[PDB]
């Protein structure tokens, strides 16, 4: 979730 | 000549250090020109130097908190729109998330039982086709992706949360 933009 | 981060590739929310070695995620999007080489959605930046042949080392100081991933990308890595962070998209990276270190394999990431990381040495070998990661304190092996790279390869950095960073160290 917090890493979708990685 | 040591590596520096290339501001023209950087997602506009990233904040690069004055010396162009470090990157963190900011709270606002900078008003930067949209250029075909700029990552416009994913929180990524490349080094200004890419490699087509030979063997190369660099080192990356890593934050202790979640949010980072780094390694290498093929030059053709997609810059526009939201894209997956996977080897299929031409990204070969380690990642810190959930307090765990991962090699970003796909479809499932691979957990690394390496203990705490402070600085990592990246060894890129375009002659045999591999990129390897070592923890600098004892050079313990973290992970190797074996890839028949078919184009220029760039050091890759991504920071998708505040409170962590990556920094080129030379």
């Amino acid at each position: 979730p917090h890493t979708v933009l990685q | 000549v040591e590596l520096t981060l290339d501001p023209d590739t950087a997602n506009p929310r990233l904040i690069l250090s004055l010396d162009l070695k470090g990157v963190r995620l900011g709270e606002r999007a900078q008003d930067l020109p949209n250029h075909p080489c700029r990552f416009d959605t994913n929180t990524r930046v490349l080094a200004s130097c890419g490699f087509s042949s030979g063997r190369h080392h660099w080192e990356v100081e890593v934050g202790s908190k979640d949010g980072w991933a780094f390694g290498v990308a093929r030059e053709s890595v997609r810059r526009k729109g939201l894209t997956p962070f996977t080897p299929e998209e031409g990204v070969w990276a380690l990642q810190l998330n959930g307090g765990q270190y991962w090699a970003v394999t796909s479809p499932e990431r691979s957990p690394l039982s390496c203990g705490h990381l402070s600085r990592v040495r990246v060894a890129l070998d375009l002659e045999v086709g591999a990129v390897s990661f070592y923890a600098v304190e004892d050079m313990r092996h973290l992970y190797t992706f074996r890839v028949n790279f078919q184009e220029r390869v760039f050091p890759l950095f991504s920071v998708c949360s505040t409170g962590t960073y990556l920094r080129i160290w030379p």
